């Protein structure tokens, strides 16, 4: 309830000055004013066209990545186990195999981008 | 539907159990081993037909292999299957020893005193 | 189903202790200490039980021990353990280790009144022993007659008769 | 591809399918379906081409849509009853939803088309694995829930299978279609019987198993992927062909080969319960199978094609790589009727 | 199909987590633990097509205790009649029921 | 022995990184299973009284459990205070 | 069962059926596949709270991560598709017929 | 009935499933899946979850980030479109708007079972637990619970972890 | 204590609520008053629909909502 009110007052600031800086001032907008900015000179193309990706490899690896913070994330807690030996080995298990991953990678040219 | 998956003292992965051991081995004359040792020999022969090999005298020692090992694994295909055939005869006599209601012997009758309808053939 | 059994409003009713949660805590190993006996034995009514309608007469035997443990506190330590509670009442997380003057306070006018030595660590959370005239009972849980299995495998294998019997097959 | 990474991937693909075949929890089923897929996708694309890609991406979706409808009648279950175990599955919905994945899975008709396309798609050893190993863990599970299985359903998805492999076989000459099509009516004859007795579906899967890995393995050694190129074998080793024929003849089910028995005992098992005019109709629908079998075999084995100049010089020179289990599979495949009765050790 | 390799070498690779009543942490029960360790005690043993049949009653509990669908349906029963009546204006709700009550600890 | 010194000279001079990493990551590995205070740990653990102790019922014949949390029978923490 | 379970169970449907009826880009497709796991998800989150079944809290973590992987292969595949035609359209995926 | 938050929540949670459902763009679905996730987390909240709920609502921010690169990288053209562009998208976007309507007052008003089973309403607060004890958290303890009791399902996923990084790097290597 | 007092207020709840059902409930013809929907005789823990289903709605959002809320 309270983070809820925390969330629409932070909202509602944002928007109004959002909406102040709309209404307020005088308004003059023309082609020439609106066009896309090139530096001064008209675009070629379209924003919209495809923008290649050097680094396609590596996002699809911090996909990977970023799932093995969710299963080392609850280990704050798994450290009050009575079975610390057990709890130990495959905290170590986890990152051992996430650092394979890394070597892995990095020896067969994964992480740099491609040219 | 899996009838024996799950009888009572069944153990997983055994293949033969110790019970099987009351029953009598199969002869070493078997004809169902006899077939089997005669589809080694057949993969033998094959074997050498398709290398491009002389096809009843090129290896001796592999078809001999062969033999063996289809003999060997026979053997122990049928302690199996007979051990299933026992465990199976023994379960329907059990259960209709235990269930006298619904396997009643009712009486004979001979033939002269059962009417029988004649159809005449003409 | 059956009807659901339920004690009247007058079954209920007891003598309350009225003390909010600082003064209980700052209480608390005292009270563990003194009122051990009442206390062990409804815990164990409750989980032998499984079920709170049996042990309500416990439960205030527990409200009457508690009342006599505070009642001995007002009549010799009224003070100090004011004070010691006032401490403990004033922290967010009523932190005994903000706080120890005041229950060096309590603790030594207990000791001199009512000769009460404050339990060790590691000892109210020992498991105890309680010797009881009530009975163990049998069906706690109310289970019905279980279902008998199905009977045994007996005797000893034999062949199956005239083979496997499978169409042409005489083995 | 790396030797070392293909070893790997192999025994992943394995291992996700033994996982499923020992697991006594859902979740851990589910996790070795989606290893099994996981290390299935880079099997299917070793040979690079866009054939390939595009084969990777349909089964890749077909199979993700099945292990999602998979996940979501597993947790209806456990919503109706918290229980994780593989059993009677206690709610009917969810046990709906469970038979059309594994379906889509298998690919049983009406789920049928990506099999055609994928065998295709792929490379002759890709289609080995695709259409022998990948049929062993829904099939696991379906004979594991069959108790609860809905036989009007069930039986539905196989006569429709039986029918469709049937008729799309007998419009191909691509090899692998053919393959494809032969395998979706078996896996119809599979799971026609798993309501009444899964002895006899593991009996089928396994004789089809050993006739598949020959006619692949066959194919293999003679490397046609056409019928016409298969046309040529004769004029190179006879052999070849000549063992390819009676393999076609048993994949038929003409008796007294091997072929025969999964359907003549599924036969039996169906008229021990009612069921007679079932039976009938998947006999009168294998006949088209053996249709296409048989036109196999007249373009192959029974007449001679006009081969070319340049044959000759393979005249000269021997297969290199030899397959060490292809008698024994060959073997397995024709001469194994006398041997029936053994199917007791199976269950 | 099934190996029951688990079985055969007595590993308990995942029958831990296969029920509610099966030595949960630090000892938390499951919201339904007597009705289905009754469940699970009434039918072991007996195979599955007998189970289904003599343990209909220990099972029924156990789903009702799941999803409580019989607990809302009285629930809502009992509150449809009491506004039935306090529309009619013939309840006339007891004020402990109103927030004027006097709470106990 | 004479090689694997100037892998790691080298290694340090290109590689220092890696270096550190790895020898923190094998003393992370095998010092735990050297250390005296890892069962110190597990005692701890097992120490703290999450839940509550549920008593025994008294047939007579249990010397070994205490019949009030201040008797001298039951465990100890007394080795906790002196760590 | 609740009104949430409703409309859980309709979030996993509308998200099936949207999965089904492919449009152009096989981009959306993963998408849809993305949204049937985050409704599997809050479903069986639901349902293990509910019930209080304490080991069973630790399933949709390995969803998550079987999620994860099942996202990194179909952006690979539609990383090389891309590569193939320049699109990622499902159209040209028809090499291969029945 | 108490403030209805949970309903609420779920059909936010229900209408960002049909804008990402109608497909209109890549930009657009990624983002109505990224309030379908922030609204889920929040649903889970109100039940007692909240590492579940936080941890969902990092991964899909992940996950969408990702994927707003590859839109921009293989999936665009030179007019996206948008829930109003295109009379199809819109089309689904209206039709599922208006099937989740037709669900909820059919399912509000009376008690009828849709596909499943049957459903009153009366907010998700009857069937909560009046649980009063503890020095921790369940969801935490059950969660921690994989380090010790799911020493199986670690190493399952820690395998499949490494070998999807292998074969992303398989798949994507071309030639 | 808290053990024994919790049990006192949840039976003291059940019971208002079986004397106000009791007392709504005589119109209809053929309900049972307090009658159980389980099967077994066992004690079964309430449901918190059961010991509030006739309380202020800020009692209930207090009931379910209260511990989740306060930060
Ligand atoms: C039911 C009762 C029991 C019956 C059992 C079942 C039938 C018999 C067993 C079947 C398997 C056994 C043989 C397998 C290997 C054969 C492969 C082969 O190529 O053979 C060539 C080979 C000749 O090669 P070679 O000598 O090295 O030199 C010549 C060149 O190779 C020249 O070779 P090439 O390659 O240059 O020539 C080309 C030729 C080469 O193509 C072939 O040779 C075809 C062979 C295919 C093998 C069959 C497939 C697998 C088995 C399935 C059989 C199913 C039977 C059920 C009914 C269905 C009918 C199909 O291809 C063609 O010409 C195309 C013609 C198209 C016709 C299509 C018909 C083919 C299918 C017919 C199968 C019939 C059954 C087997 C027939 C006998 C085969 C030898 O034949 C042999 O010499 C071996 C046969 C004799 C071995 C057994 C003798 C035992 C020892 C004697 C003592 C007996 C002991 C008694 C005890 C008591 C004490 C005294
Ligand atoms: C070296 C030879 C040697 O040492 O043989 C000793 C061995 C000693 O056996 P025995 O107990 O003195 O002979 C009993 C009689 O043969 C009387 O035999 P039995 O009454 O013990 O028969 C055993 C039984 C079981 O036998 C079998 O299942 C395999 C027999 C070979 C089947 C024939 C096709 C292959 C040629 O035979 C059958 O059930 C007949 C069904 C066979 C048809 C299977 C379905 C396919 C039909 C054709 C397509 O005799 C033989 O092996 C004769 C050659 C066979
Ligand atoms: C920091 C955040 C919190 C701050 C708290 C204050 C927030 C203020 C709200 C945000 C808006 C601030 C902008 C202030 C400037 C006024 C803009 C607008 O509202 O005024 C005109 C609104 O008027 C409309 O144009 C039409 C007139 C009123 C419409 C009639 C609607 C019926 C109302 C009944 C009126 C009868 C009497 C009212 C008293 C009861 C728009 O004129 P327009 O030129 O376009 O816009 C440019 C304004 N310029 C000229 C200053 C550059
Ligand atoms: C086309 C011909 C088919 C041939 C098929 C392959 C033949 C060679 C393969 C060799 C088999 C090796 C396995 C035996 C080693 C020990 C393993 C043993 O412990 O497994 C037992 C199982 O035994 C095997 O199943 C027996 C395999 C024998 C198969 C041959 C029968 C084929 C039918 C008749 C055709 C003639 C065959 C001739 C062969 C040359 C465990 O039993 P169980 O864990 O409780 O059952 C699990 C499945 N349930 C519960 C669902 C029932
Ligand atoms: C026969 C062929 C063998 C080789 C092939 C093996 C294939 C599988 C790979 C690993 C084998 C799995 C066996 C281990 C199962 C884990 C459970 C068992 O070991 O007990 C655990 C013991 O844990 C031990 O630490 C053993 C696990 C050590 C794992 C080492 C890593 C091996 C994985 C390598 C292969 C996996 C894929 C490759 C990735 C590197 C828990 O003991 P404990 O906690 O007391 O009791 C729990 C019950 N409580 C909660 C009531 C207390
Ligand atoms: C985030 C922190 C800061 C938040 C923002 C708060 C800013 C408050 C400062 C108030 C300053 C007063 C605003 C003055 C600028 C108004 C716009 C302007 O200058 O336009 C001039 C414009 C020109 O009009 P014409 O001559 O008729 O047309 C010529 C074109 N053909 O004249 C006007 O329109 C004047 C109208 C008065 C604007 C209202 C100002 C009142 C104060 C509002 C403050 C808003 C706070 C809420
Ligand atoms: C034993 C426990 C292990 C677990 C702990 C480690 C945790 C995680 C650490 C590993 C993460 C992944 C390792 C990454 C491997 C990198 C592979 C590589 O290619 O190396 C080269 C660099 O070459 C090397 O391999 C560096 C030297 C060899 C490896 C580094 C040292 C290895 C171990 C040495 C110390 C061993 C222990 C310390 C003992 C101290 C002695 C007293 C990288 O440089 P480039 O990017 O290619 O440069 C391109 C621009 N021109």
């Amino acid at each position: 309830m309270n983070i809820m009110l925390t969330l629409l007052t932070n909202v509602t600031l944002a928007s109004l000055l959002v909406l102040i800086a709309f209404w307020l001032p005088q308004l003059n907008a023309y082609s020439e004013k609106t066009s896309p900015y090139e530096c001064g000179f008209d675009p070629m193309g379209s924003a919209r066209l495809p923008f290649s990706m050097k680094f396609f490899l590596v996002a699809i690896t911090f996909l990977l990545f970023d799932l093995e913070i969710a299963l080392l994330l609850p280990l704050p807690w798994a450290s009050q186990t009575n079975n610390l030996k057990t709890m130990l080995t495959m905290a170590l298990f986890l990152l051992i195999l996430l650092a394979a991953s890394l070597a892995y990678e990095w020896t067969q040219k994964g992480l740099e981008w491609a040219e | 539907m899996t009838m024996m998956s799950g009888r009572p003292g069944r153990v997983p992965l055994q293949f033969l159990p110790n019970e099987a051991r009351s029953l009598p081995p199969p002869k070493l004359t078997d004809p169902r081993l006899v077939y089997m040792g005669f589809l080694g020999y057949c993969s033998g022969l094959i074997d050498n037909a398709i290398r491009r090999r002389p096809v009843v005298s090129a290896g001796l020692h592999r078809q001999l292999l062969y033999v063996t090992s289809f003999v060997f694994f026979g053997y122990y295909l049928l302690k199996r299957q007979d051990y299933m055939y026992a465990l199976r005869d023994h379960d329907m006599f059990a259960y209709v020893k235990s269930h006298p209601e619904d396997f009643p012997e009712k009486d004979k009758k001979t033939y002269g005193e059962i009417l029988e309808e004649f159809h005449p053939v003409r | 189903p059956g009807i659901v059994e339920l004690p009247t409003l007058e079954d209920l009713k007891v003598q309350e202790v009225k003390v909010s949660s600082s003064v209980l805590k700052a209480a608390a190993h005292h009270y563990g200490a003194q009122c051990d006996k009442p206390n062990k034995e409804f815990m164990l009514c409750r989980w032998e039980e499984k079920d709170p309608r049996r042990c309500l007469e416990e439960g205030k035997l527990v409200n009457q021990c508690a009342l006599d443990f505070f009642r001995q506190i007002k009549r010799h330590c009224a003070e100090p353990f004011t004070e010691y509670w006032t401490c403990i009442d004033y922290s967010g997380l009523q932190l005994f280790r903000h706080c120890r003057k005041q229950q060096a306070k309590f603790d030594e006018c207990v000791l001199d009144k009512l000769g009460w030595v404050r339990p060790d660590l590691g000892e109210l959370s020992k498991v105890t022993k309680v010797k009881t005239d009530r009975p163990l009972p049998e069906n706690p849980y109310h289970s019905r007659a279980r279902p008998e299995p199905n009977p045994e495998a007996e005797g000893d294998l034999k062949p199956a008769k005239h083979g496997s019997r499978l169409f042409f097959w005489t083995m | 591809m790396n030797p070392i990474i293909y070893t790997t991937l192999i025994m992943t693909v394995m291992s996700g399918t033994m996982l499923v075949m020992i697991s006594s929890h859902w979740l851990l089923i589910w996790i070795g379906f989606e290893m099994n897929l996981l290390a299935m996708i880079p099997v299917l694309m070793k040979n690079f081409n866009p054939r390939a890609t595009e084969a990777a991406t349909k089964y890749f979706l077909t199979q993700a849509t099945a292990s999602m409808m998979l996940m979501m009648a597993i947790i209806i279950n456990l919503l109706y009853s918290g229980q994780w175990t593989i059993t009677k599955m206690f709610n009917p919905v969810a046990m709906t939803m469970m038979t059309m994945a594994l379906a889509m899975k298998l690919g049983l008709s009406p789920f049928h088309f990506w099999v055609p396309e994928v065998t295709q798609g792929i490379s002759l050893q890709a289609g080995l694995l695709l259409l022998t190993w990948q049929k062993l863990a829904p099939l696991s599970v379906l004979c594991q829930i069959s108790q609860s299985i809905n036989p009007n359903l069930m039986l539905t998805m196989a006569m429709l299978s039986i029918l469709i492999g049937g008729w799309g076989g007998l419009n191909q000459t691509q090899l692998r279609k053919i393959m494809a099509y032969s395998s979706i009516a078996h896996m119809g004859w599979m799971t026609a019987v798993l309501p009444y007795n899964t002895t006899m579906t593991i009996l089928n899967l396994l004789i089809y198993i050993t006739m598949t890995l020959a006619m692949f393995m066959l194919l293999i050694h003679s490397s046609a992927t056409t019928t016409l190129s298969l046309s040529h074998t004769w004029n190179k080793m006879p052999v070849i062909t000549s063992l390819m024929m009676v393999t076609l003849l048993s994949m038929g089910g003409l008796p007294p080969l091997s072929g025969f028995m999964p359907k003549w005992m599924i036969i039996q098992e169906m008229t021990k319960n009612e069921s007679i005019i079932m039976p009938t109709l998947m006999a009168m629908t294998a006949l088209l199978n053996l249709y296409f079998y048989m036109r196999l075999a007249y373009s192959s084995s029974l007449t001679m094609f006009p081969s070319t100049n340049n044959m000759k010089m393979k005249w000269q020179f021997e297969h290199t790589k030899q397959m060490k289990l292809l008698p024994t599979m060959i073997v397995l495949s024709t001469l194994v009727l006398p041997m029936t009765p053994a199917l007791s050790s199976l269950n | 199909p099934f190996f029951d390799v688990q079985k055969r070498l007595g590993l308990d690779l995942d029958r831990w987590m296969t029920i509610q009543s099966a030595e949960q942490p630090h000892k938390i029960p499951g919201r339904c633990h007597a009705f289905e360790k009754e469940w699970i005690e009434c039918a072991h043993g007996i195979g599955g097509i007998r189970a289904e049949k003599e343990c209909k009653i220990e099972f029924d509990d156990f789903v009702e205790c799941l999803l409580r669908q019989k607990t809302m349906k009285r629930l809502s029963a009992i509150k449809r009649q009491r506004d039935k009546l306090i529309k009619e204006g013939k309840y006339t709700p007891p004020p402990h029921h109103l927030g004027k009550e006097d709470p106990r600890p | 022995a004479g090689r694997i010194a100037s892998f790691l000279k080298n290694a340090w001079a290109k590689e220092p990184v890696l270096v550190a990493s790895f020898a923190i990551g094998g003393l992370a590995i095998i010092l735990p299973s050297l250390s005296p205070y890892t069962n110190y740990a597990i005692r701890i653990n097992r120490a703290t009284p999450y839940n509550y102790p549920v008593p025994l019922r008294d047939d007579g014949n249990m010397p070994d459990v205490p019949s009030h949390p201040q008797d001298p029978q039951g465990p100890s923490l007394e080795w906790l205070k002196n760590l | 069962m609740p009104l949430v379970y409703m409309n859980i169970i309709m979030a996993f449907a509308i998200a099936l059926a949207g999965l089904l009826m492919y449009r152009s880009h096989l981009m959306s497709s993963l998408l849809c596949l993305e949204g049937m796991m985050l409704s599997l998800f809050i479903m069986s989150t639901l349902i293990i709270l509910n019930t209080h079944f304490t080991l069973a809290n630790m399933m949709p973590i390995i969803l998550l991560v079987f999620a994860a992987c099942e996202a990194a292969l179909g952006l690979s595949l539609l990383v090389m598709v891309s590569n193939t035609y320049g699109t990622d359209y499902v159209q040209n995926l028809n090499l291969l017929q029945c | 009935m108490t403030m209805y938050i949970a309903f609420i929540l779920s059909t936010i949670f229900v209408i960002g499933f049909v804008g990402f459902s109608s497909k209109p763009s890549p930009i657009y679905g990624g983002l109505g899946l990224i309030v379908s996730g922030g609204v889920g987390c929040g649903i889970v909240l109100n039940f007692g979850g909240s590492f579940l709920g936080l941890m969902v609502f990092l991964i899909y921010l992940g996950g969408m980030l990702v994927v707003f690169g590859y839109t921009t990288a293989m999936a665009t053209e030179m007019y996206p479109e948008v829930w109003v562009s295109n009379k199809t998208v819109f089309g689904a976007f209206v039709s599922g708007l208006m099937m989740e309507f037709c669900m909820v007052y059919y399912a509000l008003k009376e008690e009828e079972v849709e596909i499943i089973f049957k459903f009153n309403g009366l907010g998700d607060w009857v069937i909560y637990d009046t649980g009063d004890s503890g020095f921790f958290s369940e969801e935490a303890m059950g969660i921690a619970a994989l380090y010790s009791y799911g020493t199986w399902l670690v190493i399952v996923t820690g395998w499949s972890l490494l070998i999807g990084v292998v074969v992303i790097m398989e798949i994507t290597r071309g030639n | 204590l808290f053990q024994a007092e919790k049990d006192r207020r949840v039976l003291q709840m059940l019971r208002e609520n079986l004397e106000e059902e009791a007392i709504i409930m005589k119109d209809v013809p053929d309900w049972k008053v307090g009658e159980s929907v389980f099967h077994t005789t066992r004690w079964v823990t309430p449901m918190m629909g059961e010991l509030y289903g006739l309380r202020t709605n800020e009692e209930i959002l207090s009931a379910t909502y209260g511990f989740i809320w306060y930060t």
